């Protein structure tokens, strides 16, 4: 609909390689400004480069490209699928965001993270640090990362996944913790909170050099005859 | 030469022939400095000297432009005339160069200085000949290589100039013809243009010769680094894996790229740079493979297996995703994505193929190229820059760390630590004075690596294993007579006296003391050779009792004990006696004040327990001679009632019989015992039948024909006898009936006169080419109108007299070294056999000793210290064979016997030869079941032995077997090099060990070049001996024209009737070389080769007073044998050229004739030096946490060191050789 969009949308289609499909994501740009649609969907489309963006979408589906970079975000936009792509790094993210799903992607810090962000999957990166969770977080996936530590987590966070990290300790769990994937990590001992989780919770920590100490201390708890804590499996 | 051509020089053959023997005369009239001098005034004081030196002028160099052609005609084989032109031109440069130090340089030049130039240069004229035959078109490139190499003549350049030609012609050429050609070019080009580039090589060379050197090396780098890639990757990634073939081709000019500007791979720029290029195009092709690239699962942080591309697109295994699969939970790790519990997962098998398939072919072609450029970047003499050790030393953690298996990858991770020897090997090939800090870093480091277990026994008897490996086969076994210098240097290093400067000296006392053994148990009889090994053995003596530490004297008596036995130990320290030194022990006290017993092993003590308490049972009826008990004893224990009535017998062999043995007859059975035991025999029911029952009576009173007044003079009739008696109670109650051949061998061993004993010597000629074929008068002729060279019969190449015999074919068993077989048999199994047929006919052989008198077909005078000595060397060779001691081969021999006997489940007579066969392959599955169960076997034989009552006080019956911390309180315990596991004994290494391990690791289509080259290694190094005996066949025909009367019947007459001593002792050396040739091969002759030979001729050695007709190779009569001899040596040598005319798979035949024969046409590899070292340092050993270093060869390796240093391509044809008078 909008003139200097079309022809900024014409150009970008116009200046493609051959193994993009930049026809497709021309059209479809094109129907998703005139129609105001609340979510633009070019995945797997081959794309290496992505033009200006419509304001008013909501939820950006690019998953399963090439791209190395993205443009400048629209502010209404809640829900990145931007898995399986070859991004080094990412723009400003909106105030009114709340999903990321970046996983399986070569970026190697993360910016700041919104206010409102839900849930964070940003697995297979090349992560060394990560910044503060939102305190509304819920789930964050971290899984395949460089990662040496571990920011303090939300009162509200249900799930965890921090498998094949170089996490050397773990902060206090919340009670909403009901998922806890932490296998293949250089962890020595678990903090007590984990025993204090709900009885249907679960987690994992196999592959920790945990101390004799420590794993000692695990089976004179969770094998005691009142335990009521979450299944901890080693194995 | 070709029609109408003529000599260049008239009479050139004799003018060669002349001065080729005034040279041999000025070798032995001077020294080495003085042949320069004295050749020319020999050749200038005769009247051809004058002959020639009047010529003055221009015309000299005519002649000599003439001469030098005419000498290569009379010694190489030009193929062309460019290659003549080349070669006259490189020997002319020689001579000038020769020629420029003569004390008169370029005033008139001479024939002999051509000689001279050729005997000083002959290897690097014969590696131009080989470069310009490998392939000719370097010779092409190299015509022009005179205008655009301009060849100023003062020096030998000309090789070099060759090697570059070539070495462009590569370079401009890589994987054109079919990459497997162009592998196949630049493999058979491997050694002379690593010879052009080795220093030992080019002394000589000058200025430009040496710039030309540094280039042709500069390229022989990449393109040889290049090269293993091209063999390991592109050939073979993809014979295999398809997809990527084309796309590995991408890559490999890209290699070539990488090292194009510098190839110096031991240097941080262009190691780093290698290392690159791989890691991508590793992964690359990884992505291209898959979609997404691929990548382990999560949990299992392993591989991947049974796997499905989830909604979350991760192909995850199935039996480790069982925590979801388990507990009904619907995420993986990576995602965390969840539809609802209701999907159900499966395996995706197109998928889960190639990613398997993938990951083990990947890992094993990268790992390959790794390994070999390690290899060649710790090449030449010095360590890479400390830049590229450290990178390397750094690339086997992960940071699961340090479960890397070299490789600069971080894909691959086996488990917890498993700390290899793949880095320390090939970092200690060079001195321990520049690699020290190295190796202390490493060790520093890796004892940091996971809180490494405090139990560290097992990782300091890893590096001291390959420290002594290092030091045992770097400089320890190179020398000829250096060793009489490096028996003083260790003995200097005794006057003067964990890290790893501790940890080399521990392994080099080790390694002393190792030499201090077995020059310490030698037999008796030949005392000599004074010097060395007493001022060794002395200054040992004063570091031992210098040094006041009892661990290195253990460590003596432990490797005494493994190397002749526990008796020899036990009897080489008793009180008072002259032959005693009591060195080695700090315990002769403690055992002295128990010498009632010195101590005897029951080595028939693997049966269980049950005989352990039989003896015991037997024992104590004899020695209060109230038997009854046995009566009950026998009720007592439970066995088959054969098993029963041979426990039986062994009992009162280990317990009466064996008492006729102490030369204090006070000690002796008294009779009193006797009768009851007699009596009790009789009243025996379970020795029902006779035979048994008489055998058990004539044991008992000492009226065994075996066991006679007179035995052997020491304990070589004690061992035997113990496994003697074994076999006469296996087949006396032994009920299998493959057993009845060898109970005839015994048991009145004259039915046997008509019968083939096993493991003896087969017509190779019956079974089933290039072979000689026979005349109608009986004459081999050559390979197959045409026809016989000799009487002229016709026939031509273009009966059924079977020469197999019966009865004990070989002969003298002191020369006896290596075990060779036939029908498909391990060599494990047909000594078994051979040591099972010698022990039923030396029992036989005591019944009746001239029934086996007409047996031993080499008669001989008494077959009871003839097959006594027989059964030692067959039990030395068995020893050196399986690695173990001798008291554990002993009772592995034992444990073969039983074997036999517990086997409860063709011919009796072994009549035919065939039946032989049968017997041999039917009894051969039944000795080899349990014979590869000598890994828990034997220490539970151990066990039993060292802990009976018998011995289980014995100071020496436990530093052995136990451990000497418990029972000695005065061995050093401070250190962690102070533990009884640190000074044990391994077991040596050797080439008959290895021809063990290649046949057990299934090594007959796994590694064929090495076994076909292993299980003939024992008559192949006397291939190397054919260009000597091959030029006196040929000296010989040249002076014996056709006189048709050679009357004279003495190779001493014709050594003395030469003049000019000098020139019969040349003639002396090489008819020794024959003769030594002869001697050590004939028996194999006569029964293996195709030149049928009269049976008399290869029975007796030949020395220095046998007929002069042998030498002639004529094709009748006594010159028949230095024709079949060559012809067996040709036949060795082109068959293992055709086996590697195999793998290679590509034709090629450079076919050399016996006429052209030189040193490099030959299969030329001493055994101390290329071949033990090489086989010392693949050994690899892997050491796990909480379990022993095991010993790991590579057999692979071996193999291609093997082909590519020895049996590259070099073949062979017969077609000469003869009186061509």
């Amino acid at each position: 609909m909008n003139e200097f969009y079309l022809k900024t949308w014409s150009e970008w289609e116009k200046n493609g390689t051959p193994g993009e499909q930049r026809n497709i994501a021309f059209n479809r740009l094109k129907i998703c400004l005139q129609n105001q649609e609340a979510e633009l969907n070019l995945s797997e489309l081959d794309l290496k480069t992505l033009p200006d963006l419509p304001p008013q979408i909501t939820t950006l589906e690019i998953r399963k490209n090439l791209l190395t970079h993205l443009p400048d975000l629209p502010p209404m936009l809640k829900v990145i699928h931007a898995q399986f792509n070859q991004l080094e790094s990412l723009p400003a993210l909106p105030e009114t965001l709340e999903e990321l799903n970046a996983g399986d992607n070569k970026i190697k810090e993360l910016p700041f993270l919104p206010e409102n962000l839900t849930h964070l999957r940003v697995h297979n990166n090349r992560l060394h640090i990560l910044p503060l969770l939102p305190p509304e977080l819920k789930l964050l996936v971290v899984s395949g990362n460089r990662l040496d530590s571990i920011p303090p987590f939300p009162d509200k966070l249900e799930g965890l996944a921090l498998a094949n990290n170089f996490i050397e300790q773990l902060p206090e769990l919340p009670f909403s913790m009901n998922r806890a994937v932490l296998m293949n990590n250089n962890l020595t001992t678990l903090p007590e909170s984990v025993l204090r989780l709900a009885q249907n919770a679960f987690v994992n920590v196999a592959g920790n050099p945990l101390s004799g100490h420590t794993m000692r201390t695990l089976q004179q708890i969770t094998t005691g005859p009142d335990y009521s804590g979450p299944r901890i499996f080693f194995s | 030469l070709s029609e109408n051509a003529s000599n260049n020089v008239p009479f050139s053959w004799k003018i060669k022939d002349y001065l080729e023997e005034l040279w041999v005369q000025a070798q032995y009239i001077t020294d080495a400095e003085g042949l320069p001098k004295k050749f020319v005034d020999i050749f200038q004081q005769t009247p051809l000297g004058r002959f020639l030196a009047q010529l003055h002028g221009e015309p000299q160099q005519e002649l000599l432009q003439c001469y030098l052609k005419d000498f290569i005609l009379l010694t190489m084989r030009v193929s062309t005339e460019e290659e003549l032109k080349f070669l006259q031109m490189a020997l002319w440069s020689c001579t000038r160069k020769l020629k420029a130090a003569s004390e008169a340089p370029e005033e008139e030049v001479s024939l002999p200085w051509v000689h001279l130039a050729y005997q000083r240069f002959r290897s690097r004229l014969q590696n131009f000949s080989r470069i310009l035959t490998i392939y000719p078109q370097v010779l092409h490139s190299l015509m022009e290589a005179r205008w655009n190499h301009e060849l100023a003549g003062c020096e030998m350049t000309l090789d070099a100039f060759a090697a570059m030609a070539c070495t462009e012609m590569l370079t401009r050429n890589t994987l054109k013809p079919s990459p497997q050609a162009w592998l196949q070019l630049v493999k058979n080009l491997s050694m002379p243009l690593e010879l052009i580039c080795s220093d030992e090589h080019m002394q000589g060379s000058g200025s430009l010769a040496q710039a030309v050197i540094r280039e042709v090396r500069a390229q022989w780098s990449r393109i040889f680094s290049t090269a293993l890639f091209v063999e390991h990757v592109l050939l073979g990634t993809e014979s295999r894996v398809p997809e990527l073939q084309g796309l590995v081709t991408e890559h490999v000019f890209l290699l070539d790229k990488c090292l194009r500007e510098n190839s110096d791979v031991k240097t941080h720029g262009p190691f780093e740079a290698v290392m690159r290029t791989l890691c991508e195009c590793k992964e690359t092709a990884s992505k291209t493979l898959s979609r997404f690239g691929i990548q382990p699962c999560s949990i299992c942080l392993g591989d991947a297996k049974d796997p499905v591309c989830l909604p979350c697109d991760h192909v995850h295994c199935l039996r480790c995703l069982r925590a979801w699969f388990a507990s009904e939970q619907m995420i993986c790790p990576y995602c965390l994505t969840a539809l609802p519990d209701e999907f159900s997962p499966a395996v995706s098998q197109a998928h889960r193929e190639a990613i398997e398939k993938h990951a083990r072919f990947r890992q094993m072609c990268n790992s390959f190229f790794v390994d070999l450029v390690s290899t060649i970047c710790f090449k030449d003499n010095a360590p890479p820059e400390k830049e590229v050790i450290e990178s390397l030393l750094s690339l086997l953690f992960v940071q699961c760390e340090h479960t890397k298996s070299l490789s600069p990858f971080n894909d691959v991770v086996d488990k917890t630590p498993v700390i290899r020897s793949v880095i320390l090997k090939l970092l200690l090939k060079y001195s321990f004075h520049d690699v020290k800090d190295y190796i202390q870093e490493y060790l520093t480091l890796l004892k940091k690596k996971a809180f490494i277990t405090e139990d560290k026994t097992e990782l300091y008897m890893l590096f001291i294993n390959c420290l002594e490996d290092s030091i045992l086969e770097k400089t320890s076994a190179y020398s000829r007579n250096d060793e009489l210098n490096h028996l003083e240097e260790e003995g200097r290093f005794l006057k003067a006296y964990a890290s790893v400067e501790y940890l080399q000296e521990v392994a080099r006392i080790r390694l002393c003391l190792d030499r201090a053994a077995d020059f310490l148990s030698e037999p008796e009889g030949g005392p000599e050779m004074a010097k060395e090994k007493q001022c060794y053995l002395q200054q040992v003596k004063q570091f031992c009792i210098r040094v006041e530490n009892d661990w290195h004297r253990v460590y003596l008596v432990r490797k005494l004990s493994s190397q002749r036995g526990m008796e020899f130990v036990q009897g080489l320290s008793k009180p008072g006696r002259p032959h005693q030194w009591v060195f080695p022990k700090d315990v002769v006290k403690q055992q002295g004040l128990r010498q009632d017993h010195p101590g005897q092993m029951d080595r028939y003590l693997v049966y269980g327990d049950e005989y352990k308490a039989l003896r015991d049972a037997v024992a104590k009826a004899v020695l209060e001679c109230k038997p009854l008990g046995i009566k009950t004893a026998l009720k007592a224990c439970k066995t088959p009632q054969s098993q029963q009535s041979a426990y039986f017998l062994l009992t009162l062999f280990r317990e009466v019989a064996i008492l006729y043995r102490s030369h204090n007859a006070s000690l002796h059975p008294t009779p009193e015992q006797c009768e009851a035991v007699s009596k009790f025999i009789g009243e025996c029911k379970i020795l029902s039948p006779p035979d048994i029952s008489r055998f058990a009576t004539s044991l008992v009173d000492n009226s065994v024909p075996l066991l006679r007044a007179g035995p052997s003079d020491s304990n070589l009739d004690g061992t035997v006898t113990e496994m003697a008696i074994h076999a006469a109670a296996v087949l006396l109650c032994g009920q299998n009936e493959l057993l009845e051949p060898l109970k005839n061998l015994a048991f009145s061993p004259a039915t046997m006169a008509h019968a083939f004993l096993p493991t003896m010597p087969e017509d190779l000629l019956a079974q089933a080419r290039v072979h000689w074929y026979t005349c109608p008068n009986g004459h081999p002729c050559s390979v197959g109108q045409s026809i016989c060279i000799d009487c002229h019969a016709p026939i031509g190449g273009i009966d059924k007299a079977d020469r197999t015999q019966t009865g004990h074919v070989l002969g003298n068993p002191q020369r006896r070294d290596v075990v060779t077989c036939d029908r498909g048999l391990p060599p494990v199994v047909f000594l078994l056999i051979r040591l099972l047929t010698h022990l039923a006919l030396l029992l036989g052989a005591s019944q009746s000793s001239q029934a086996l008198i007409n047996i031993i077909k080499p008669p001989v005078r008494d077959p009871k210290g003839f097959l006594q000595q027989h059964i030692l060397k067959d039990l030395e060779q068995l020893a050196k064979m399986l690695g173990h001691s001798a008291d554990e081969t002993i009772g592995v021999v034992h444990l073969v016997l039983r074997r036999l006997l517990q086997e409860q489940h063709f011919d009796t007579e072994l009549s035919t030869k065939e039946m032989r066969n049968n017997w041999e392959k039917e009894i051969a599955a039944v000795i080899s079941p349990e014979l590869e169960h000598l890994d828990k076997t034997l220490p539970t034989m151990n066990n039993l032995i060292s802990q009976d009552k018998r011995i289980s006080s014995n100071p020496v019956a436990k530093i052995i077997y136990g451990d000497p911390v418990t029972f000695l309180p005065h061995l050093p315990r401070k250190s962690v090099v102070h533990c009884s596991k640190i000074w044990s004994c391994r077991k040596r290494i050797t080439v008959e060990y290895l021809q063990h391990i290649v046949e057990q690791k299934n090594g007959k289509e796994r590694v064929p070049i090495l076994w076909h080259f292993l299980q003939k290694e024992a008559e192949l190094r006397l291939v190397k001996f054919l260009p000597e005996i091959l030029a006196l066949q040929r000296d010989l025909v040249k002076q014996f024209q056709n006189v048709q009367q050679v009357e004279y019947s003495s190779i001493r007459g014709f050594l003395s009737k030469h003049s000019s001593d000098g020139l019969r002792q040349l003639l002396h050396n090489r008819i020794t070389v024959f003769l030594s040739t002869w001697n050590k091969l004939r028996r194999s002759l006569e029964t293996n080769g195709e030149i049928n030979l009269p049976k008399d001729y290869c029975s007796t050695d030949l020395d220095l007073d046998t007929e002069f007709e042998i030498l002639l190779p004529r094709r009748r009569g006594l010159g028949l044998c230095a024709t079949a001899l060559v012809s067996y040596l040709i036949r060795l040598h082109n068959e293992i050229v055709y086996a590697v005319e195999k793998l290679s798979k590509e034709n090629n035949s450079y076919s050399v004739d016996a006429a052209e024969v030189t040193e490099l046409h030959v299969i030329s590899y001493e055994v101390e030096r290329d071949l033990t070292p090489l086989i010392l340092s693949n050994c690899q050993y892997q050491v796990e946490e909480g379990r022993e270093t095991v010993q790991e060869f590579d057999l692979e390796k071996i193999q291609r060191q093997i082909v590519s240093r020895f049996l590259q391509g070099k073949p062979r044809l017969s077609l000469k050789g003869i009186p061509t008078l």
